[PDB]
RNA sequence: GAAGCUGCUUUGAGUGUAGACGAUCGGUCUAAGUUCCUUGGAACAGGACGUCAGAGAGGGUGAGAACCCCGUCUUUGGUCGAUUGGAUAUGCCAUAUAAAGCGCUUUCGAAGAGUCGAGUUGUGCAGCUCUAAAUGGGUGGUUCAUCUAAAGCUAAAUAUUGGCGAGAGACCGAUAGCGAACAAGUAGAGUGAUCGAAAGAUGAAAAGAACUUUGAAAAGAGAGUUAAAUAGUACGUGAAAUUGCUGAAAGGGAAGCAUUGGAAAUCAG
RNA sequence: UUUCAAUGGCCCGUCUUGAAACACGGACCAAGGAGUCUAGCAUCUAUGCGAGUGUUUGGGUGAUGAAAACCCAUCCGCGAAAUGGUGAAUGCAGGUGGGAACGCCCUGGCGUGCACCAUCGACCGU
RNA sequence: CUGCCGAAGUUUCCGGAUAGCAGAAACUCAGAUCAGUUUUAUGUGUAAAAUGAGAGUU
RNA sequence: AGAAGCUCAGACGAGUAGGCAGGCGUGGAGGUUUGUGACGAAGCCUUGGGCGUGAGCCUGGGUCGAACAGCCUCUAGU
RNA sequence: AAAACUUUCAGCAACGGAUCUCUUGGCUCUCGCAUCGAUGAAGAACGCAGCGAAAUGCGAUACGUAAUGUGAAUUG
């Protein structure tokens, strides 16, 4: 449309096609080894930590999560020691 | 759409303080319904609490009769007929800040 | 409930049934599809 | 001037696009970072709780964290917002406590040269 | 069943969702009408398409 | 009004079923049926199972068995909170009108239902909605 | 069904990739299916034509005719066959275009450059 | 925060190699009828018999092609090179007489001026005149609360009719859609700033009409090519207005129209 | 279908006026050509739910087109209380009459009496 | 494009609100009320037989 | 018995402003017709025929040469 | 009162370019990306092919040279 535009669609010369409009694709996991050996490139962030025995967020969640089956003061707390959290998932072990 | 529009037939024819309001009435309908089961209509030496703050609401009027199970009304405001009503039942206001 | 029995691969029945959902005693409204068709199928609308 | 919504579903895509993509840059780590638990400033909303900023210097201070350390684990701090009541301060120890009774810390790699 | 789930039983998979119901039990008028009870108290059938 | 506006195939179906019992019997209450079946929802107010239950036990009370009967929707009152045995046919009944009536209390029914049960509109109380608004 | 977001189901993209397309796609846009016996000696479905290759025409008014190729007239998409001729009105003779898809090859023009072409699409020559 | 003290916890602005995980660029790899009959100039049509399918998107091919060709799917990958990113493992080097966090104090703690502000004149900001302070000053609220100006930097979420590409659409279909589907800001106009069109389609293939004859020639007539010249470049289809010819009929200063029939023509049951 | 005969037939649109006539428009044909889209408000109707109602700011999710469909955490909008701070059954959430509808009778009588409307009544509009 | 319903053509108050004529929706009314009408009676007006029509309101 | 339907009887019929209802046609979309088509789709022409009160529809013949329609819904640069 | 002329109807031939069919174009929406110049840019002028006017390409190395990929053309 424009005489830059048309400059080319008259022109010889073919034109700087670059084929990089891949939609869908999940990024791949760089940084941990242990988390990229056992992370499978179709699901999402959040059920891969969740599979993975991993918080994607400390905080709530903004949204309706996902449902797929029909499941079934001070003295004695600011010195208290939590008992550190038991390893759920052998990637978390590991 | 324009199909059905008439238009389409013309063609030929040249053309404050934040304080939402509460009424006894519906003082145990906030109250789940499991809980209500277990203590309304029984004499239980514990009462049942409803704090009408976390509910939305910031007082509490005196509209309608409340049943005649004691329980324990925390709330901001209250109309003085509202705990009239409320220690006639049996139950106490609790004035929350 | 009805039950609905299950085929197999090569079209036999299975021995296994399943008794019919609730879903399928639902009112059958053709009035109330049409309308909800007509809305639904115009969420895909590119501008012009 | 009209304002038109066409690619709000482009929109949320390229958000989800953005979250994965920051978690292949960190993996073994949560995508955002805890907030601590405040309450809103009005009569209207103080019965509720939401999430702030970050942890007052006191409130890392009690759980035993150091302000230097908090941003390398991964915990903002607030070095505006200070402890009017030991309620909120109680609150939020522990949400610190449980943060790093459930975090794992991965070991660096520390140079140190052949003599002392 | 999870799905959808019934008149009276919540949907598992959606919160507080149950089937809707309809507005007559039997969707037959005819056997309806030609039942017992309503043929017994019916007055006398008028005739049809009558002679001019 | 000699038919509704309504596409709805079962409201239709009612009309059906009442155009015949209406022409075919001498019950002033059939007659009223099918006029109410054929008014808007503008002229179909809902009716409370409060006001049910009042006009069941009012003055006299004397409601003995006889079905209530409303062309329109049952609205739950969640104020009153001990529920009595009632027996409604209607158009329609919300989830907790249903469900309440249902659980402490007698059956609820569709205007279909009554039909074969009282074809007469025998033993029947007629109800109507406040159109106050 | 596509599944590609890189690939274009555009009639007017295609239809203006093919008839814009240079020598060098042209030559693959060309191609022609190997006869039985090269198929079952080569394990090559198609190759795309050269000169000096017999072939055989398949489709067309002249179906059955043999011969060689001339000359792939590759800016009109049209192959050029030896003794397969139209006679103007003046006597003189004008090479008649098949498409390149209409003919089969039953003997290719084997060079080290085929040779490897043919190794490399999963064939054994 | 400085300085002292204390005793616990800390540490590389190196330099190679190896392999893994990513990003970018280019080359490369890819399943199944072109069997039979009929129609046709041509089969890609209909029928018969089959095949492939993680491929039945789309396009090309002499008419509707999943199986003739390019592709498509596999690819949310194989292979070959490149160019790179942050980690991991490991080698070498390390100027540590060093540097830091936390904790303790009988020791200290600087904080931005023709700026704030007052007056006045303009539209918080600016001009003019005057011109400060140090628990001071700013901003709020009924003494309190909050903040720390007159110096500076900073990713992400955000915008995007342009620039480099891409994929689509219940969009337009050549008086439409951009002014421009062709030739387009072109031809053309104006001293100039500027203004600014019209114009798409022979056929599958140019096979674009050899040859003969008339004619000064343009062309005509036979001929020839084609499935077709009722496709001849004044080229798909060829409407109406309008014009010529032929046939039929009517007409003494309008005509068209309507009703009922005759005559002539032509249909129907 | 053409034509003839008898009978009839003033040029259409617009404008002005009580009305015409005037006054404009109309050489002919083809194509184009004028109540559209959107924001708000209100009526009516339909639909879903109903003292509730509203998924689509956003998040989750969606391999077959993924701008669709699907799922929903926290808020928020309107409604549920009005009056000018306070804030509602006195009385089956009040009696009388008319009244839809039903029942019992031996047309009419009796009982029950929705909606709505006049009536005495209250409570802070209910 | 066809079909159905169908006016006002102007009072009364300040361009209007009003009324009037035309429709729609929802009510009650048939032992009832109406009427561009005529008689009868009382003194042109008022009141109660003839004839026609189902008549009302919001 | 497409109760949306079938049937009987009577009365009525101009109609501007206005009000109300049912239909005809067009481009494109979802569904559908085991739909039509190079043995000729669409278009166009015709002193050919038929249907409808009407908007219009179907068809014979000729011409033409690649697409098109009926029904149910959606939509509008109708 | 025959022809001409005028008019009407039909046929053929003209003129015209409607209609139908499509279409390497437009328009609209979405998506990814960030890259002009004193190391001479955008724009302008003149040139370059065996046979060329525009467009395209290019700059006296002038419808291109080097390198790389492909593997046998270009075509009036």
């Amino acid at each position: 449309a424009n005489p830059r535009q048309r400059n080319k669609q008259r022109s010889g010369k073919p034109r700087l096609t670059r084929r990089n409009a891949n939609k869908k694709a999940k990024a791949k996991i760089y940084g941990n080894f242990v988390i990229q050996q056992n992370w499978d490139k179709h699901a999402t962030l959040r059920q891969n930590y969740a599979r993975l025995g991993l918080l994607a967020t400390p905080n709530y969640v903004t949204g309706g999560v996902e449902k797929l089956y029909p499941d079934p003061t001070l003295d004695d707390v600011l010195d208290k020691e939590i008992s550190i959290a038991p390893a759920k998932t052998e990637v978390v072990r590991q | 759409p324009t199909h059905v529009s008439k238009t389409r037939k013309l063609r030929g024819h040249v053309s404050p303080l934040w304080r939402p309001t509460v009424n006894l009435d519906r003082l145990w309908t906030l109250l789940p319904n499991e809980a209500r089961d277990k203590y309304l209509g029984k004499n239980t030496e514990v009462a049942p609490v409803i704090n009408v703050l976390q509910s939305g609401y910031g007082k509490v009027l005196g509209k309608g009769r409340l049943p005649e199970t004691p329980v324990i009304v925390q709330t901001r405001y209250v109309s003085r007929r509202a705990e009239e009503k409320i220690k006639q039942a049996g139950g106490v206001v609790e004035l929350i800040a | 409930r009805p039950t609905v029995s299950i085929y197999n691969k090569d079209g036999s029945v299975s021995s296994e049934t399943l008794a019919l959902p609730f879903v399928f005693k639902a009112p059958i409204r053709p009035d109330l599809v049409r309308s909800v068709h007509t809305a639904v199928a115009k969420n895909k609308r590119q501008p012009y | 001037y009209v304002k038109t919504w066409f690619n709000q579903p482009g929109r949320k895509l390229r958000r989800r696009q953005a979250r994965q993509t920051k978690a292949a840059k960190i993996a073994p780590r949560p995508v955002e970072a805890i907030r601590p638990a405040v309450k809103p400033p009005t009569i209207r909303y103080n019965m509720k709780v939401r999430a702030g900023r970050g942890f007052t210097l006191e409130e890392l201070k009690a759980a035993g964290v150091s302000r230097r350390v908090a941003s390398t684990i991964g915990i903002p701090v607030d070095h505006r917002r200070r402890n009017r009541s030991e309620e909120s301060l109680q609150r939020n120890v522990e949400r610190i406590k449980v943060y790093l009774a459930h975090l794992i810390v991965f070991p660096r790699k520390a140079g140190q040269p052949k003599k002392g | 069943d999870s799905v959808f789930g019934s008149t009276t039983e919540v949907a598992q998979l959606k919160k507080n969702y149950f089937l809707p119901e309809n507005i007559i039990s039997n969707a037959d008028v005819t056997r309806l009408i030609n039942s017992d009870e309503i043929q017994s108290i019916v007055k006398a059938a008028g005739p049809s398409r009558v002679k001019r | 009004r000699s038919k509704p506006a309504s596409e709805n195939v079962y409201l239709k179906l009612l009309v059906k079923l009442y155009r015949f019992l209406a022409r075919r019997t001498d019950s002033r209450f059939n007659k009223a049926i099918l006029k109410r079946l054929f008014q808007s929802k503008t002229n179909r107010p809902p009716i409370s199972i409060s006001k049910i239950a009042a006009l069941t036990s009012r003055k006299s009370a004397s409601s003995q068995n006889k079905t209530t009967v409303v062309v329109g929707t049952v609205t739950d009152d969640e104020r009153m909170l001990t529920v009595p045995k009632l027996s409604i046919a209607a158009l329609r009944f919300t989830k907790s009108a249903r469900a309440r009536i249902l659980k402490a209390g007698g059956e609820v029914l569709t205007l279909d239902q009554l039909a074969l049960r009282a074809p007469t509109g025998s033993n029947t109380v007629l109800v109507r909605g406040k159109k106050h608004a | 069904m596509k599944f590609s977001r890189d690939v274009t189901s555009s009639r007017r993209k295609q239809r203006k990739a093919h008839f814009g397309a240079p020598s060098s796609v042209r030559r693959v846009l060309m191609s022609a299916p190997l006869s039985k016996e090269l198929r079952e000696q080569y394990k090559i479905r198609s190759l795309p034509v050269r000169r000096d290759d017999q072939i055989t025409v398949i489709r067309g008014s002249n179906k059955g005719r043999e011969g060689k190729i001339t000359s792939v007239y590759r800016k009109k998409f049209l192959l050029l066959i030896e003794r397969v001729t139209r006679e103007k009105a003046n006597g003189a003779s004008a090479p008649v275009g098949i498409d390149a898809s209409k003919v089969v090859i039953t003997k290719l023009h084997l060079d080290k450059d085929r040779k490897d072409l043919i190794v490399r699409k999963g064939g054994k020559v």
